[PDB]
């Protein structure tokens, strides 16, 4: 097009095309989808198949446990994900170190929101290709906070968010079954939910989904087979549908 | 050859020919300047400007197109203006410094050698353009007067008579019937009689034109740079249209 | 179409040695509406056209006080008029308090004449795209400067620039002995400057809310009128 | 009997030498037709004349206008040449463009020869056609009697073609043709290798290097160069150096 | 010709070459004045073709050879700017050299100097190589007369005698023939003006025409100090022979 | 006379051929995708009114605030790209506290004002000759209320030009042609703070896509007794309430 | 700036940077032409004129002062192995309206040639009036032009929708018909083109004129439909004074 | 802004070759021809000077420099690139070990570190990859005699025997026929004289040859005596006369 070769250009009819171009990177990556419950946020994310001669033992965790209280996932490129979740750890230490009192989700979200649009300020510099779902809850109540986090340094708060490949039809069905009005209540019921969702898309869910459960007082509970369970029983009550 | 594609975008690029294009794009814009002629006497250098007569809002007391350096340095350049008149600063702040360091007016050969180094200075990288003006410059110093002209490309060299500008072919050819005429020397006020008449001669093109002379002599100005009054000033165009 | 090969920046000539985007920056002057000034032995007056986006905006401070003794108007590109404008103030306090002493006219154009030819000759820098009429009175009396973004300055009894200002330097040149020798009587002169400002409307005529008029003299500060100040002067 | 089809190429020296061809001898050169320009960004201009004084090549006094793809006769020598000003729409309307404008034209007036004018950005060689850098200009020929169903011959110049060029399409699809004429004889191409400016001169050497190779069979020697009147417009204002007073001087 | 990126800046082409060092060498030649370098038993001469084609112009103030410092002389072929830019370069290399070390900068050392900034030049992209070629002729205490010469491409080497220029190729041919007919590789005269007269006469036989006083420019270097000689020196050296 | 590229709309320091800023136009292009934000500044105080366009139906509805708060008597509203606006806010806050420690006053609109537009500058060169810091020039517009002693209640519309004017009545956005012209035909000295409301309900609901309701409508007044605050929801939808019984009658 | 970057050379500018309608660049055959079908209920011959202009040139045409009313559409198809826009048609008084929007970005020049082709051969029926409103990026100043005159310079030249709606008209398969052009100076792409003050002043003069409306009221409908954040203004306000 | 940083000059062609370095080696297999072969008690290293128009002083051009007392190095290619090359691995040899450990360093370290400034050339977006081939011929103490071959690259390889430049293949198959485990100093320079006869165009005698051997210790060249844990240097340079006198014998 000839305004698609730097960040500093402006289109004709108003777009920048390079963050359009680092956005269809983010959705070439694995799924990844947040929930907020009453009381509880969820985070589900999609492994890719793992190969026979591949360690187990030892593999990433899609979910980041960037504060005791704050979780992070992402979706693009893995590198660039490991170098913002970094610098987000350091940014929450050197905040408490200062100011006695942890981070809170949108502190920190904005923060990481300023790192990614500083690196699009410059045209010597290639800006991240990750977007960032960073869930938790403020220290000091029980109120829940989701937030999504785009390459261009825009963050916004959301309910029930997923991105990366083929969000669309996860998107869709959280729009069809979730409701603003009744928020799950119960951890089980938002972690059926967010598995129930990621099953639109993954092809075995025994060995593709990974649940992790934030709860206020600093909790945060990854769980194990019991997504296994989850999965069955789903698979159970839609055959009895059937 | 006076078009090199893919050798003229940037200033410090040599041609496969091993020319700058940049450099002689910049004598071409000089070539299409207001003519600019300078003289050797004797024991002075006189300089002569043909200006265009311009609107008559503009105040004519205030509006010199010769530029003044120093006491003894006269200046006059045929190009861009902005260019010309940064050039001129840059030479009184040299001969500010050569005054003020070691206590007398700055010599000519010298004054000469730092504006010809600053201005090649300016072809050495792409970040920069070469000026694009042609400067004649002159004065009168303990060895007696020097006349110099320098080039876009910081080339400077002395001149019994330089000329510049669109008329400046023929002006040459009259500078050096003018060598042909006196080479034994030649005194201050035939100095401005002739620079008058070879202004006058180089001027047809057409629009009415001004004269504008000066002269620095050691027997005539006490070795000073002084613009011509309006007697001599008078005397010398009633010359040059006799002439023709 | 050969001058689309050569018109990128400002460090490029032409083949037949030109330089175009200096020249945008000059054409980019006849975009912005016109001022005229004048000055004839003691008093210099700008008159200013303002306009507005629209009728419910305000209209453009076309002419802005640079100090006690000295001010300019403004036709061309908004940014570079406010950049030049601070400038002059910041050099007008630097002389006033360093050296002691009150900027002159002339200085001052060297100053912008100094700071406008730095960048039409380095990369990475875009040319001023505004000219600017300024007016003072220093201890040689009065005078007037119109300041090409080029890097140019003029010194002339009277000029006016921007869009359809032939009509208006028309008439100032062909009226010039007439103004030339107003002294003492200000009102005349801002008359004079007034009528010569109104040759350059089309389909349009002063009224109190796009008139401005910026005076200056031997004892008499700057000053600026606006609106109903100037309703006397219709 | 010959054809001279320019290239929208780099430099647009092709296009500038047509330009050098016609108003260099106006005499033998007339306006024949315009061609159909639903395929490009066709404009609308006015008649163009010869520097030196001479007469327009539009002969009929009942057109003030002009249009983007138009060929011009030469009578005398029997040579049709074509002028294009806007560039083809896109780069995959090139068949179209050879299938149903100029095909027609092909055996509408029984044409002998077709020649085609290229030039050739060095930078962008990504096959690496080029072997020997030391000439700039090259040519080619082709004949149908002498070849039966890259498939040209090159002289010794400074360059086989790559198929992302143009002349590669235009040459299978001249061949593949269901609808090719049969007076076709001879396929010439030449090529130069120029870069992006002020290509005037570049065009005038190219032009005539072309007749010094005789690669047109009746084209004669060229002894006078004279430019149209729209290059003095090409910097723009003939008098914009004059106006601006307070920058030249 | 250049393609690619490799046109205004120094980089390989496909062929590992650098085009703007060839076209810098280009540049040099473009003056068309012929410089002559020989050395004697205890005297070194430099003789440079001198052209005024424009009578307007002062004789006086046309000059390509410069006096580095008191024993070190330079000539340089090419234009005047780079060559002006080069001579305060070595001006002042020369200067720092002997305040820093305690003795005379010889001639060697400040031509590998300058050849390491012509390599700083050739392998930086936002620098350009010097048109120019500079010749150091000077006494040196350790090594009798020497003469070197020193390339855009950053090449220094030293000469028993060294020609330049666009016709550099017959007067090359013509000293190795002198050369050969002597077999003792220098010149066996024993004072500098028997030294100039030769070099007079040698560039006179290679370049088929005769001098003026103003045609010519000389200068002789020495153990002691390196002079440029006037026009009054050379019309007297042109009336002896 | 040939159809060729031109590129004098793609550098930010370079001039069109009659002296024109492309980028700062493609910049307000940019500005135009954003959602309608309107102004009305009035005796009784000025009322800001803008639409929280939901891409998706769980969206926050708090998520969306193009509303802010600089200082207790100074408050914005946005259009264009949320992350420089981010920073302008910031910086104009910064600005506001910082003057009221060295000056323990409230700092004029006006002022604020020309500050958020020297930065805005900022992708040039600056006003006290300060260095570029911006690659590219904002993409946002900005609509600043307040109240002080010296100008009443002032409204102002900052463009990244670096330019400022001062609007009785402003709306920019996705429908600001026709929000304009209805301000400019529907607009006089003597409106109510209600009936200034009204007709920024009234205005938003003719501009919209979608049915009028609080969730995607954000209504703020500032007025000299509260200083500068936001409806909720709740009186919001009163307002419509009202809105639409008057408009029934 | 000490430098500008090496590697920032512009690509040539013989090639526009027009949309893609297949991503096939090595198809080597034939590409499907879009298919353009005009409303058969129009009725033409009910209108004794007919204006052909662009979507910027819309302030020209006021909407409750002139009374627009919609008739029919222009439906533009396209399959390549998906393009579909709508056109539709105004009608003011007697006289009816075709205002193209153009957008280099997402619409070929293709589409606006068949859309030309096709509105001309319906148009050329019956020989109403015929208006052309249109801007060029190569015209120093305002230009009028009727089927007897050009006032074009040799320079000079018109391309785009408009250029192509003269094109049919005068070297087209319809010719012979009577046609007034009005073409105005604007920089900037096709479809987001910028006009200045005095030729959006000159340029409503002269539809007025053309359009027989009383100066007044025409002119003063005009420039509020001018000021109302109208595109083609852009940043005047913004960016000068 | 666009000031403060480069684009680098070197960068990976779609095959996943870097372009830069591939035309570095072209231009080096344009160069002269210079061959080294290790034997038992020493390494060889050879190399044909070629000249300009006969009036040059080809012993004031040295194409063989000591770096170390130990360690010598010779190069096909671009003379300034060597000249400064050899200068910085100098002032390397120095700085990071003669004024650490108090010893000069081994001939693999100083082989290193020469690589290393190589490939820290070819990774910057401000200058150009060099243009030399590098065979660096020493001796310690730990690890007896060693050569090496360094590339544009910054990659470094031992060799028994080899050579750069123009004719490489020829006189790489001319020493591996040639080379045996057995082999002895006064061999090697025959084999190495040799192989350079099958490559000179011109004269080939001792004014356009350059040889340095890596042998055993030359009191004679220390400068001083008095000292016997100190020894001489162990890198020496063949003259003219002792060059002529082989190529006269056998």
């Amino acid at each position: 097009s000839g305004y698609d070769r730097a960040l500093s250009i402006f289109s004709p009819d108003g777009h920048i095309f390079q963050v359009e171009y680092a956005l269809e990177a983010v959705k070439r990556g694995t799924c990844a989808v947040g929930v907020k419950g009453k009381n509880c946020v969820v985070l589900g994310c999609e492994r890719r198949s793992t190969l026979k001669l591949q360690d187990t033992r030892i593999t990433p965790s899609k979910v980041s446990k960037i504060d005791s209280h704050v979780v992070l996932s992402f979706s693009g490129l893995n590198a660039d994900s490991r170098i913002l979740i970094e610098k987000a750890r350091v940014e929450a230490q050197s905040h408490r170190l200062t100011l006695e009192d942890p981070v809170t989700v949108e502190y920190l979200t904005r923060y990481v929101a300023g790192v990614q649009q500083r690196y699009t300020q410059s045209g010597g510099v290639r800006p991240f290709g990750v977007s960032t779902l960073i869930a938790g809850f403020d220290p000091r109540d029980d109120e829940p906070k989701l937030y999504q986090t785009e390459p261009s340094g825009i963050y916004s708060s959301w309910s029930a968010q997923t991105i990366g490949r083929n969000s669309k039809t996860v998107r869709e069905f959280l729009e069809k079954n979730y409701d603003r009005k009744e928020p799950p209540a119960t951890v089980e019921e938002c972690v059926k939910l967010t598995v129930r969702s990621l099953l639109e898309v993954v092809q075995t869910g025994a060995k593709n989904i990974e649940i992790t459960v934030v709860k206020p007082d600093s909790d945060i509970v990854a769980l194990s087979e019991e997504i296994n369970q989850y999965v069955t029983q789903i698979e159970q009550e839609k055959q009895e549908q059937q | 050859t006076s078009i090199g594609t893919g050798y003229d975008l940037s200033n410090s690029v040599f041609s496969p020919d091993g020319r700058n294009f940049q450099v002689e794009y910049a004598v071409k814009a000089v070539e299409n300047g207001t003519t600019s002629i300078g003289i050797k006497c004797n024991d002075g250098v006189v300089f002569a400007v043909e200006k265009l007569i311009t609107s008559k809002l503009l105040v004519p007391q205030k509006n010199v197109k010769i530029q003044v350096v120093d006491r003894h340095i006269g200046c006059v350049y045929s190009g861009l203006i902005p260019d010309g008149r940064h050039l001129v600063n840059r030479g009184r702040e040299e001969a500010a410094s050569f005054k003020k360091l070691y206590k007398t007016p700055i010599p000519i050969p010298a004054f000469a050698d730092r504006l010809g180094q600053y201005v090649q200075a300016h072809t050495l990288y792409n970040s920069v353009r070469p000026f694009g003006v042609s400067t004649i410059f002159g004065g009168v110093d303990k060895n007696g007067a020097h006349l110099y002209m320098l080039e876009p490309s910081g080339s400077y060299w002395g001149y019994k008579g330089a000329a510049t500008g669109k008329g400046r072919q023929s002006a040459k050819a009259e500078l050096e019937k003018l060598v042909d005429h006196h080479p034994e020397g030649l005194s201050a006020r035939e100095a401005v009689k002739q620079a008058a008449k070879i202004i006058y001669l180089a001027h047809e093109d057409k629009k009415d034109f001004e004269l504008e002379i000066s002269w620095c002599s050691l027997s005539e100005t006490n070795g000073l740079h002084k613009f011509v009054k309006g007697d001599l000033l008078q005397e010398a165009i009633d010359f040059a249209q006799k002439e023709i | 179409m050969f001058r689309n090969n050569y018109d990128g920046d400002t460090v490029t000539f032409s083949p037949t040695g030109r330089l175009f985007q200096v020249e945008y920056a000059l054409e980019a002057i006849k975009q912005g509406s016109v001022t005229v000034g004048l000055r004839s032995n003691t008093h210099a007056v700008l008159v200013a056209l303002k306009r507005n986006a629209d009728e419910l905006s305000s209209y453009q401070k076309k002419i802005i006080k640079c100090d006690e003794h000295m001010g300019l108007s403004l036709a061309g590109l908004a940014p570079d008029a406010r950049v030049l404008s601070n400038y002059l103030r910041q050099q007008c306090n630097y002389s006033s308090l360093v050296f002691n002493r009150k900027l002159a006219v002339e200085r001052a154009g060297h100053l912008l004449c100094d700071k406008a030819q730095k960048n039409t000759q380095s990369y990475g820098g875009r040319p001023y795209g505004v000219g600017l009429l300024i007016i003072g009175y220093d201890k040689s009396g009065a005078h007037l400067l119109e300041f090409q973004p080029s890097g140019n300055v003029t010194e002339l009894y009277g000029t006016a620039i921007g869009a359809r200002s032939q009509g208006a330097k028309t008439y100032l040149e062909r009226t010039l002995d007439t103004f030339i020798k107003i002294d003492g009587n200000p009102d005349e002169l801002i008359k004079a400057g007034v009528e010569a400002i109104s040759q350059s409307l089309r389909d349009e005529s002063l009224t109190v809310d796009n008139l401005s008029i910026a005076i200056v003299g031997k004892d008499t500060p700057f000053t600026i009128y606006d609106g109903e100040a100037v309703a006397k002067y219709i | 009997s010959c054809l001279v089809l320019p290239l929208v190429s780099v430099g647009n020296i092709p296009q500038l030498s047509i330009d050098w061809l016609l108003n260099s001898q106006a005499n033998e050169w007339e306006y024949l037709e315009a061609l159909d320009s639903k395929y490009l960004v066709e404009f609308v201009g006015p008649l163009d004349r010869p520097e030196d004084g001479s007469d327009s090549l539009y002969k009929d006094a009942d057109m003030k206008y002009s249009s983007a793809l138009e060929v011009f006769y030469n009578k005398k020598r029997g040579l049709f040449a074509i002028q294009q000003r806007t560039p083809l729409v896109s780069v995959n309307y090139l068949n179209n463009f050879i299938v149903e404008i100029i095909l027609p034209f092909l055996s509408k007036y029984n044409i002998s020869e077709i020649c085609i004018w290229d030039s050739l950005y060095a930078m962008e060689d990504e096959n690496g056609v080029i072997v020997r850098p030391q000439e700039v200009y090259s040519l080619g020929e082709f004949y149908f009697d002498d070849e039966a169903e890259n498939w040209l011959h090159f002289t010794p110049t400074s360059f086989k073609i790559s198929v992302d060029q143009p002349i590669f399409k235009i040459l299978f699809q001249i061949l593949n043709a269901s609808q090719r004429p049969k007076a076709l004889r001879s396929i010439k191409y030449c090529s130069c290798l120029a870069n992006e400016g002020d290509n005037s001169l570049d065009s005038q050497q190219f032009l005539q290097w072309i007749i010094s190779q005789k690669v047109i069979k009746n084209a004669p020697p060229i002894v006078k160069f004279v430019r149209p009147i729209s290059w003095q417009g090409a910097y723009g204002m003939a008098d914009a150096r004059d106006k601006f007073v307070d920058l030249y001087n | 010709s250049a393609a690619g990126y490799d046109r205004h800046i120094t980089i390989f082409s496909p062929e590992g070459r650098l085009y703007q060092v060839e076209y810098a060498f280009k540049a040099t030649n473009q003056t068309n004045i012929n410089s002559l370098a020989v050395r004697g038993k205890d005297c070194t001469v430099v003789i440079s073709q001198k052209k005024v084609p424009d009578k307007l112009l002062d004789p006086t103030t046309v000059s390509y050879i410069f006096c580095i410092s008191r024993t070190i002389g330079m000539v340089v072929n090419g234009p005047i700017p780079d060559a002006r830019n080069a001579a305060l370069r070595a001006k002042a290399e020369a200067a720092e050299f002997r305040y820093k070390y305690g003795y005379d900068m010889p001639c060697d050392v400040l031509a590998k100097r300058m050849a390491n900034l012509s390599q700083i030049y050739t392998q930086r992209a936002y620098m350009r190589p010097l048109g120019v070629i500079l010749t150091f002729v000077s006494v040196d205490e350790e090594l009798g007369p020497s003469i070197y010469k020193t390339d855009p491409a950053g090449y220094y080497v030293g000469y028993k005698a060294t020609a330049t220029g666009p016709k550099q190729q017959e007067i090359t041919t013509n000293l190795e023939n002198h050369f050969k007919k002597s077999k003792i590789d220098h010149i066996n005269e024993e004072s500098w003006e028997k030294v100039v007269e030769f070099a007079i006469t040698h560039m006179i036989d290679a370049l088929g025409t005769e001098f003026s006083k103003n045609d010519l420019e000389v200068g002789v270097a020495t153990k002691d100090k390196f002079f440029t000689l006037s026009a009054e020196n050379i019309e007297e050296r042109l009336v002896a022979i | 006379m040939f159809l060729t590229r031109s590129e004098y709309d793609r550098g930010v320091s370079t001039f069109s051929p009659e002296g024109r800023l492309f980028q700062v136009e493609y910049s307000l292009e940019a500005i135009k995708l954003g959602s309608t934000a309107i102004g009305i500044a009035t005796k009784e105080g000025v009322v800001l009114g803008v639409e929280k366009r939901a891409t998706s139906p769980l969206l926050e509805s708090d998520s969306i605030e193009k509303i802010v708060e600089i200082d207790r008597h100074i408050g914005c509203a946005m259009s264009g790209l949320t992350a420089d606006a981010r920073s302008m806010i910031e910086h104009a806050r910064t600005a506001a506290v910082t003057h009221n420690l060295y000056y323990d006053e409230d700092i004029n609109v006006e002022s604020l004002t020309q500050s958020v537009c020297d930065l805005a500058l900022r992708f040039g060169e600056g006003a006290s000759g300060e260095e570029r810091l911006m690659s590219r020039p904002f993409g946002v517009a900005l609509l600043i209320a307040g109240h002080d002693a010296d100008d009443g209640y002032q409204l102002f519309h900052a463009e990244p030009s670096g330019t400022f004017y001062r609007y009785n009545a402003k709306a920019i956005g996705s429908g600001s042609e026709g929000a304009q012209a209805e301000l400019l035909n529907e607009w006089h000295s003597s409106l109510t703070l209600k009936e200034a409301e009204l007709l920024v309900l009234k205005i938003l609901k003719q501009v919209m896509e979608e049915k009028l309701d609080e969730n995607n409508a954000q209504l703020s007044c500032i007025t000299k007794q509260d200083g500068f605050k936001i409806y909720d929801n709740e009186k919001t939808a009163e307002l419509i309430k009202e809105l639409k019984e008057k408009e029934a009658a | 700036m000490l430098f500008k970057q090496w590697n920032d050379l512009p690509e040539p500018k013989h090639l526009l940077d027009l949309p893609e309608i297949s991503k096939n660049l090595q198809s080597l055959e034939v590409c499907p032409v879009p298919k353009v079908e005009f409303p058969q209920d129009l009725d033409v011959p009910q209108y004794s004129t007919a204006v052909i202009t662009t979507k910027i040139m819309n302030p020209l045409f006021p909407k409750n002062l002139l009374q627009l009313t919609s008739i029919g559409e222009i439906k533009t198809t396209l399959t390549v192995k998906v393009y579909g826009f709508s056109f539709p048609i105004y009608s003011f008084g007697k006289t009816l309206l075709f205002s193209m929007e153009e957008n280099f970005i997402s619409i070929s020049p293709i589409f606006g040639n068949m859309i030309s082709r096709s509105i001309i051969s319906q148009l050329a029926q019956f020989s109403p009036d015929i208006i052309v409103i249109g801007t060029s990026d190569k015209i120093a100043s305002m230009k009028v032009m009727t089927e007897n005159e050009c006032t074009l310079q040799p320079p000079e030249f018109i391309t785009g929708f408009i250029g192509s709606v003269l094109t049919q008209l005068i070297v087209g398969p319809s010719k012979g018909l009577k046609f007034k052009c009005l073409v105005a100076p604007s920089e900037g792409p096709n479809g987001f083109e910028k006009l200045s003050l005095s030729d959006m002043g000159s340029l409503v003069d002269l539809c007025g004129q053309w359009l027989g409306f009383e100066p007044s009221r025409y002119s003063e409908e005009c420039y509020r439909l001018w000021r109302c954040d109208s595109a083609a203004i852009g940043a005047q306000s913004g960016l000068y004074i | 802004m666009t000031d403060r940083y480069s684009f680098s000059l070197t960068t990976f062609s779609p095959s996943g070759k870097l372009g830069q370095i591939d035309y570095a080696l072209t231009a080096v297999k344009q160069g002269v021809t210079s061959l080294g072969i290790k034997a038992t008690n020493g390494v060889v290293i050879a190399t044909e000077k070629k000249s300009s128009s006969p009036l040059a002083m080809s012993e004031t051009l040295s194409k063989v420099s000591l770096l170390t007392p130990d360690i010598g190095a010779v190069y096909s290619g671009m003379g300034p690139d060597y000249r400064v090359l050899v200068d910085k691995s100098r002032k390397v040899a120095h700085t990071s070990y003669k004024r650490i450990y108090g010893e000069y360093p081994p001939t693999k370290l100083l082989v290193s570190e020469v690589a290393k400034i190589m490939q820290e050339a070819t990774q910057s977006g401000g200058v150009r990859p060099f243009g030399v081939s590098l065979l660096i011929a020493g001796h310690d103490e730990f690890n007896g005699f060693s050569l090496y071959q360094v590339d544009p690259s910054g990659s470094y390889f031992p060799w028994k025997a080899t050579a750069i430049g123009k004719g490489s293949v020829a006189a790489k198959t001319f020493l591996e026929k040639r080379w045996n485990d057995e082999l002895e100093l006064e061999d090697a320079i025959h084999i190495a004289l040799l192989t350079l006869k099958e490559s000179v165009e011109g004269e080939f005698n001792g004014d356009t040859i350059e040889l340095a051997i890596i042998g055993d210790e030359n009191p004679d060249l220390l400068g001083y005596t008095g000292i016997p844990t100190d020894k001489g240097p162990r890198f020496r340079k063949l003259t003219s006369q002792e060059i002529n006198d082989r190529l006269e014998a056998l």
